[PDB]
């Protein structure tokens, strides 16, 4: 139609801007990074906000709401990801034997 | 902090279904969800592989398991090659 | 700004080759007449004026950082140069260089 | 419409084996960097054209814009190695690429046209901010944007950019925004 | 570096030398440590003790590079200290790493 | 210089379209 066609054009035409995520990692690091650790970890990071979006979305139309998206929709949508190991968490050392 | 990715997140959020208009606390827990990712991926990639040294290669054992994110980085590797090729 | 690098370093020269003079032996007069005639020359040449004098192109060496090149614009950035123009002499020790080829 | 050529490459065999440093040593506008590469990068003025002198004889001219106007270049550089010294023929001079670049006055929207075409066209914003569309008859690669400017590279001769440009034309009409 | 021994001080030192080669005073194979002492004197020194920066604005002509030494020359060049305007013709520009 | 201006019209038209009225949420 004439709103899939507009929708379609943002999904593939938005990205992060590599000349902040350079920035960013290289302030975790320390010293220096690749262009081409740069092009992967954007592009990590536009799969990891579809995969809450999309699921963020499955949360809206399980309740009673609309399309806007309420940050009840949100913490939710992390909570639900997490319960499935998608949301990786350095800090807590876990033990699966009790 | 300021938000970096204030006006970014609004495109990507359109992209999946959200709204032309999304709400700006909304985008707010999304930016702050990125950089954790970002964060959290950084740390691993550093601890795997070369030590104090984040490579593409790290970056990819790390995210083999999720079958999306992993054809993602495959696809984007391959197609940049192709482009450099092409010029 | 010449004439006293130009004391400070034949000083330098001289109470250096000293002794690579006398351990190839040779009398001390002999480094004098080094020195003396050397300044001769230096009163010859005729283009800085200092000691000695009171008792063919513009060539330009130096040595460089970087030479950089855009489709038709070259930077120079030359350092630690001695330019001889217009006759005289001068030192510097950095330059940016625009050049239309 | 019509697409003017902006880069010609093209590659003579000269003959004669050549020692770099004498000719990196003699000739003006000369630029020999071993330990980066193993060429004499020589450039003209008059026609504005760069040259690899390689040591087995064979030369890369490339920057002109036109077939004759390379072929001239390339006679220029074999003379100016010819004066130096070394015996050298212009044995097979060969025109490697053509580059043409064109205007189709309209902006583009590029979704329509990765969405009916994908099986030629492969395009992703964020790596290049344009569509590669290969022609599999013409085979030449066209960049195409959304500002409405068409880069057509990868041809031996001057047909092939026109009839590559005829061939796509119709497509990128009824792609119009 | 041996690149300076073609200034007005390694003019003046040469052929002092050779003045000296002359009465047989001095003796070949010992020039040779003269000039290296030089030359490594004048290493240190140049970097040393001027302080000073001069910039131009060029319309080059020809250029050459070989064995790590640029060799420029340029035409009609303008130089620049402040209150300090050097206008010349043709300039040969020297510079090794 | 194709690929230096044509860059910024991907990202111009993201800010014209998407995203023009601000909102909020209680």
């Amino acid at each position: 139609s004439e709103e899939q066609l507009n929708r379609y054009e943002m999904y593939r035409r938005s990205a992060f801007p590599k000349a902040a995520i350079k920035r960013l990692i290289q302030s975790i690091t320390g010293t220096s990074v690749s262009q081409n650790v740069v092009i992967a970890m954007s592009g990590i990071s536009k799969v990891f906000v579809g995969e809450v979006v999309e699921e963020a979305l499955d949360v809206c139309e399980k309740w009673g709401e609309m399309p806007p998206l309420q940050p009840k929709h949100m913490r939710e949508a992390v909570r639900r990801l997490k319960s499935k190991g998608q949301i990786p968490n350095s800090k807590h050392k876990k033990i699966i034997f009790f | 902090r300021k938000r970096l990715f204030s006006k970014e997140l609004r495109c990507m959020m359109y992209g999946f279904g959200d709204d032309q208009n999304p709400y700006t606390e909304s985008v707010d827990i999304l930016e702050d969800l990125v950089i954790e990712f970002i964060t959290e991926m950084t740390h691993k990639a550093m601890s795997i592989g070369r030590q104090g040294r984040v490579q593409v290669e790290d970056i990819v054992f790390l995210i083999r398991k999720d079958p999306r994110k992993f054809a993602r980085v495959k696809d984007l590797l391959t197609m940049n090659e192709e482009l450099k090729r092409a010029r | 700004t010449v004439p006293k690098l130009y004391r400070s370093v034949i000083e330098d020269v001289i109470n250096d080759v000293r002794d690579i003079f006398l351990d190839d032996g040779v009398d001390e007069q002999v480094l004098m007449e080094l020195k003396t005639l050397w300044e001769n020359k230096l009163m010859q040449s005729r283009a800085v004026d200092g000691f000695h004098s009171e008792e063919t192109e513009n060539v330009v060496v130096c040595q460089y950082d970087k030479i950089h090149r855009s489709k038709n614009k070259w930077k120079f950035h030359l350092k630690d140069g001695i330019m001889n123009l217009n006759g005289r002499d001068y030192i510097f020790s950095k330059a940016i260089g625009d050049a239309e080829w | 419409i019509v697409p003017q050529l902006q880069n010609i490459v093209s590659t003579v065999n000269l003959g004669c084996k050549l020692d770099l440093k004498t000719i990196a040593l003699r000739a003006r506008n000369a630029e020999y960097n071993p330990k980066r590469f193993a060429a004499v990068i020589m450039r003209i003025r008059e026609p504005r054209t760069t040259a690899l002198i390689f040591s087995s004889g064979k030369m890369v001219c490339t920057g002109a814009k036109s077939e004759e106007q390379s072929r001239l270049a390339a006679r220029k550089y074999a003379r100016v190695v010819q004066k130096l010294g070394f015996p050298a023929k212009f044995l097979d001079f060969k025109i490697q690429n053509m580059v043409g670049s064109c205007d189709v006055k309209f902006p583009i929207r590029l979704e329509g046209l990765v969405l009916t075409h994908q099986q030629f066209s492969s395009y992703e914003p964020e790596l290049f901010p344009g569509l590669i569309y290969r022609m599999i008859k013409p085979r030449i690669v066209l960049l195409i944007f959304v500002s409405g400017k068409v880069v057509l590279t990868g041809a031996k001769v001057r047909a092939e950019i026109y009839e590559a440009f005829e061939n796509i034309y119709p497509i990128l009409k009824g792609f119009r925004k | 570096y041996q690149l300076y021994r073609n200034t007005t001080l390694g003019n003046s030192l040469q052929e002092s030398l050779d003045e000296l080669i002359q009465s047989q005073q001095i003796t070949p194979q010992l020039a040779l440590q003269v000039l290296l002492q030089f030359d490594k004197a004048i290493n240190a020194a140049l970097a040393q003790r001027v302080r000073n920066r001069v910039n131009f604005r060029g319309s080059l002509n020809t250029y050459r590079f070989c064995d790590n030494v640029w060799t420029f020359v340029l035409n009609d060049v303008e130089f620049r200290e402040v209150t300090e305007l050097i206008k010349v013709d043709k300039v040969k520009i020297v510079a090794c790493d | 210089v194709n690929l230096s201006e044509e860059s910024a019209r991907i990202l111009a038209t993201n800010s014209e379209l998407v995203g023009t009225l601000t909102r909020s949420c209680k």
